[PDB]
């Protein structure tokens, strides 16, 4: 087994991302891992003639796991892992009754990395109070978290899977990052039985959410128009605002029959009766918002982006789109703000993977530093989606319940 | 010496060839001094003579006591690769654990005791010119890390790291701190056994080409290092002298602020808000700035705190950190970190406006976050906080606020001023409360404002601002409704801008208008605020927009 040559391009140099401070328990957790991995020859120490860095973290059960943040490296390797050596996305995956995710990250350790490419995998284990310069490393085998790894490894992956595919051709399998997404329409017992079978196959070679995903029972969260016994002026105003902003997404939303109600200068508290055409306009808008958005389609060349709103009482709402407010999907999520926020990210990112074969750039409603301090404390994923930090317009929070 | 440690390989930048910088004709005193210096250096293995085949050159200069060789490595530095950052941070005394015995060791000629990558040495070429450049100069090249070379600091660190490794393994008790030339060693074992442990280290260092101080030359505590004083069981900043001046320049105020900021690591309650405000508005370096009364007030109070020396304690891993924060002044906060009540490990301050408008609860969270990062860096863990805010107050805020926020273990501590939400917008519209439909136009070119309103009690009013953005008028209109209204009020706007601003419950702003709106909001008994789409023809919003729009 010899190595696939890799590259960035003539343009773009490698990643020089700073290492975010880690607590003592993790720094220690990371040295145990990095000692074992150096003895096993997977990684090896490095001198400062390597100017590149990628952040590393420790996550989880009782056992720790090393997570390496290859977000910059992926961005700078896109030609390699997407166009040159890509993995196609099956549109059937989302159609399946059940999808089970399996971690096939160990696979990548038994495959050497292009010696010319190893300098771009440098990371630092930092030292408390900057006591020591802190332990520098780089990878010799394929690293987990880098998108090139499955890109390279797919030829060997096909072999491993061939018998299983042949024997179960209505089971669809997708490889993303360190994970196999394996979906079937079998009954839950038979499905699980089939997953255990796939485990054995893998075994012979080297190897939110809630157990298994169930894609076909994923549905849009409609913009909810209340039914209400009695309607006040305020309530109509609120209803008009939703419908005025929904019309910027949904072909056919109408608000005219409701303006008819709000006359000239009424008190907000004043009740007002429910007119016929307003009654119809209301119900006809309702039916529109059940359905997906007419006119909006996934363009694989554009980035997916996700916005999430904190709805209070452990409620979160979210929307995925490529062009602002033109939603490919909207949804919902339901013990502390950051913990939940991180669960929602992971969830939404999973859906994004099952549906379009990539993760969205998140617009997270939280102060940069709070998130950077705490996201890892509850993070369970093998990947890390791209995020920026945004103040939620208080109106948008309102419009999605 | 020169370490036997294998050299670190060193490339130039991918597209680049090495420097061919012309040597400037130097003077005899200098030409002489260089020869003299390069001889003694050559005979110690630091440099080596070379042929005319090597095409590379770097200027050399000599300067006075004393004579020093200065190489102008600018062009080579441009051409050599980037290296990894030497360090992410400098240690903080507060993080240093207490130990019985502690020794400082500075490495002699640290750079010149480390080899350069053979394949790179060619590029370090430089020439001592002959008198009046009449004949071929003497040509040399470094075998060791040159002074002023981009890669010396990184390569040295790497070398010293590699070298220390086995000792660290063989002696996982001994704490060794790496910083530049220096090496700071500490242990709990007794003053006999330490001095041997020091010597076998010094030996290990010597075995790898690294000279080091004899026990008659090792310094004694207190260690004056990097602005601090490190005593055997306490630490502090070095002496602070706040100058006594009639007239203060911009230069004097900058140095004062700088000293106070340094002071604030262990001296509580230090404040700089008012001294800082002076510095705004690009004045001249030496230009005198009259102190305000609040500046003068501030300086006086800083002098009180500094008058008696304050010291800090060292860290004890077997205990929790406790972080306490006090509010003091709008914008300004101050904190203390200790493990045993009021024996401070360290101290600090936080001012910082995140944006134009904020409130204390938001600022308190921001300061907790800053402190949390600080602790993780210094001690590798987060402290237990003790905050001047009620759980019940905090609870109300975070749940109703749209941002996700979170802080680790904390307890209330009654240390006034106390952080409180100064007002609370209603959640539902208010019966028996006049609904003001506010609006605000502004002609783009002429800047003439027309901020006004209409109400359900019949009232209608429009004013005229001058030189206002459309933001300003829509915001002036709300202040209008808050001025002419009673102790209850529903306000209706089509400006999301103002809405968002006010729904954040600001108690403090960089805007003037907003601080006036806050004044009102605090005084009212109940305010409810709603938003509508402009120009969609809303009962009320259309009525106001009429009288508000008149004037292009
Ligand atoms: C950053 C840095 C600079 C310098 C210098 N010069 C020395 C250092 O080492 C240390 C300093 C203080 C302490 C506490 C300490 N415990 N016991 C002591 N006895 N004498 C002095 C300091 C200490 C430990 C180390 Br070990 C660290």
């Amino acid at each position: 087994i010899e190595t696939v040559p890799v590259k960035l391009k003539p343009g773009m140099d490698g990643p020089k991302v700073k290492q975010w401070p880690l607590t003592e328990e993790k720094i220690k957790a990371l040295v145990e891992i990095c000692t074992e991995m150096e003895k096993e020859g997977k990684i090896s120490k490095i001198g400062p003639e390597n100017p590149y860095n990628t952040p590393v973290f420790a996550i989880k059960s009782t056992k720790w796991r090393k997570l390496v943040d290859f977000r910059e490296l992926n961005k700078r390797t896109q030609d390699f892992w997407e166009v040159q050596l890509g993995i196609p996305h099956p549109a059937g995956l989302k159609k399946k009754k059940s999808v089970t995710v399996l971690d096939v990250g160990d696979a990548y350790f038994s495959v050497p990395l292009d010696e010319d490419f190893r300098k771009y995998t440098a990371f630092t284990i930092p030292s408390i109070n900057n006591e020591t310069p802190g332990i520098r490393y780089q990878y010799n085998v394929l690293p987990q978290g880098w998108k090139g790894s499955p890109a390279i490894f797919q030829s060997s992956m096909t072999k491993i899977l061939e018998p299983f595919r042949k024997q179960n051709p209505d089971i669809v399998i997708y490889q993303y990052m360190d994970d196999l997404y394996v979906g079937s329409d079998l009954e839950i017992g038979q499905h699980r039985t089939k997953i255990e079978e796939l485990r054995q196959h893998l075994l012979r070679w080297g190897l939110w959410m809630g157990y298994e995903l169930h894609p076909d029972k994923w549905t849009v969260q409609p913009i909810v128009l209340p039914e209400k016994d009695s309607w006040t002026v305020n309530d109509i105003q609120k209803l008009v605002g939703k419908l005025n902003w929904a019309s910027q997404i949904y072909p056919g939303i109408k608000v005219r029959q409701l303006c008819k109600l709000l006359r000239g200068t009424k008190a907000l508290t004043e009740v007002i009766p429910l007119t016929e055409e307003a009654e119809l306009e209301l119900a006809e808008n309702r039916e529109i918002l059940k359905e997906p958005v007419h006119g909006v389609y996934y363009d694989p060349s554009k980035d997916l982006i996700a916005e999430i709103q904190k709805q209070g009482q452990g409620q979160w709402t979210y929307q995925i789109y490529q062009e602002p407010f033109k939603n490919l999907k909207t949804g919902k999520y339901a013990t502390n703000d950051v913990k939940q926020l991180t669960e929602a990210v992971q969830k939404i990112t999973t859906e994004s993977i099952v549906i379009w074969g990539k993760t969205p750039k998140f617009k997270l409603p939280i102060q940069k530093e709070t998130w950077e301090t705490w996201w890892t404390e509850y993070w369970q994923a093998t990947w890390i989606p791209e995020w920026e930090f945004v103040n939620t317009p208080p109106l948008v929070k309102l419009w999605y319940q | 010496p020169i370490s036997p440690i294998e050299t670190v390989p060193v490339k130039l930048k991918p597209g680049m060839d090495g420097p061919k910088v012309k040597q400037w004709p130097l003077t005899e005193e200098k030409i002489k001094a260089l020869v003299e210096i390069c001889t003694e250096m050559e005979k110690e293995g630091k440099i080596s003579k070379i042929g005319p085949e090597n095409p590379y050159n770097t200027p050399v200069f000599a300067i006075k006591t004393k004579w020093r060789k200065l190489v102008d490595f600018r062009e080579l530095n441009k051409r050599t690769q980037d290296f990894w950052e030497v360090q992410l941070g400098i240690p903080h005394p507060a993080g240093l654990k207490k130990k019985k015995s502690v020794t400082v060791l500075d490495v002699g000629d640290a750079y010149f005791s480390v080899p350069l990558d053979e394949d790179f040495r060619k590029y370090t070429a430089f020439t001592i010119p002959s008198i009046n450049n009449e004949t071929p100069g003497i040509r040399y090249q470094y075998n060791v890390l040159p002074q002023g070379w981009k890669g010396s600091p990184a390569i040295f660190q790497s070398s010293m790291t590699k070298i220390l490794e086995p000792f660290r393994k063989q002696n996982p008790d001994i704490v060794i701190y790496q910083y530049m030339d220096d090496l700071y060693v500490g242990s709990d074992l007794e003053i006999g056994q330490h001095r041997t442990k020091i010597e076998e280290l010094r030996q290990h260092l010597l075995r790898w080409g690294l000279t080091t101080p004899d026990k008659k030359h090792q310094k004694e505590p207190p260690f004056l290092w990097m602005g601090y004083e490190l005593h055997p069981d306490k630490w502090t900043v070095q002496p602070i002298v706040l100058p006594e001046k009639d007239s203060w320049t911009v230069n004097d105020i900058q140095k004062l602020v700088g000293k106070l900021n340094w002071a604030s690591q262990i001296y509580p309650g230090i404040k700089v808000r008012q001294l800082c405000k002076l510095l705004r508005g690009t004045k001249a370096l030496t230009e005198v700035i009259p102190l305000t009364e609040e500046a003068e007030l501030e300086l006086a109070e800083n002098r009180e705190i500094l008058k008696e020396p304050v010291h800090g304690v060292y860290y004890d891993p077997s205990k929790d950190l406790i972080a306490e924060i006090q509010k003091q002044g709008q914008g300004q906060w101050t904190y203390q970190i200790y493990q045993e009540p009021f024996k401070n490990l360290k101290t600090g301050k936080y001012a910082r406006m995140r944006g134009a408008h904020t409130n204390d609860v938001k600022q308190l969270t921001e300061a907790v976050q800053k402190i949390t990062t600080e602790s993780i860096v210094i001690w590798g863990k987060t402290p237990k906080f003790k905050l001047p805010i009620q759980k019940e107050t905090w609870e109300t805020w975070w749940t109703e606020y749209w941002q996700a926020t979170w802080i680790p273990e904390w307890e209330f501590v009654n240390t006034p001023p106390l952080v409180k939400l100064w007002y609370q917008l209603e959640k539902e519209p208010i019966v028996g409360a006049e609904t003001f439909y506010v609006d605000g136009a502004a002609n783009r070119e002429t800047k003439l404002g027309k901020a006004g309103y209409v109400t359900n009690r019949g009232r209608q009013k429009v004013v005229t601002l001058t030189d206002t953005t459309n933001q300003k008028t829509e915001l002036q209109a709300i202040y209008l409704a808050l001025q002419d209204s009673g102790l209850e009020v529903n306000i209706v706007t089509d400006s999301q801008y103002a809405l968002g601003i006010i729904q954040a419950q600001p108690d403090q702003s960089e805007s003037e208008l907003v601080n006036q709106i806050i004044e009102q909001l605090i005084k009212k008994e109940k305010v409810y605020l709603a938003w509508v789409p402009a120009h969609k023809g809303i009962g009320g919003n259309e009525q106001v927009d009429k009288l508000v729009s008149a004037g292009i």
